[PDB]
């Protein structure tokens, strides 16, 4: 189990 | 702030230049164009990477995409992601991480879900993990992204559900 940084949300 | 500045300037042309319909070797020009100016102001060379790679994973997921154009652009962000030092294993994981989280955010419907897992698990088999390794990876990588999203009990047997199929589905 590899833990997982969190997603940027991309622009508009 | 300087960070997200080059993050955002990266972003415009990483998209821009994909919209274009512009070839391969243009884009991989583009992104190494972006990550040189991402790394000039002080983000990690990795990191840059990465950035880059999602920008383009995601924008090309927003497009709806076909399944071989869109596993021809993971191809690219691998092949970046390997070019500036990240282990080609780690380097798909982050790939199909970048788009299964996107396609998680999106909302989108279990049935083309379960299409975009079987895509992540296409990348992580091609570099050359087994593929129940490789499904292992697909529905970790969705189990932790949904819990860390303070999803509801009920989203959360419907994704374990998803993620149950895709292991019986490929080696279990």
């Amino acid at each position: 189990l590899r833990p997982l940084r969190p997603l940027r949300p991309l622009r508009p | 702030d300087r960070e997200e500045a080059a993050f955002l300037a990266a972003s415009i042309l990483i998209q821009h230049a994909h919209e274009q319909g512009k070839d391969d070797r243009e884009l991989e020009k583009i992104l190494e164009i972006a990550i040189r100016i991402l790394e000039k102001n002080g983000v990690d060379r990795e990191e840059a990477a990465f950035l880059a790679a999602s920008i383009l994973i995601q924008h090309a997921h927003e497009q709806g995409k076909d399944d071989r154009e869109l596993e021809k652009i993971l191809e690219i962000a691998i092949r970046i992601l390997e070019k500036n030092g990240v282990d080609r294993e780690e380097a798909a994981f982050l790939a199909a991480s970048i788009l299964i989280q996107h396609a998680h955010e999106q909302g989108k419907d279990d049935r083309e879900l379960e299409k975009i897992l079987e895509i992540a698990i296409r990348i992580l088999e091609k570099n050359g993990v087994d593929r129940e390794e490789a499904a292992f990876l697909a529905a970790s990588i969705l189990i932790q992204h949904a819990h860390e999203q303070g999803k509801d009990d009920r989203e959360l047997e419907k994704i374990l559900e998803i993620a149950i199929r895709i292991l019986e589905k490929n080696g279990v």
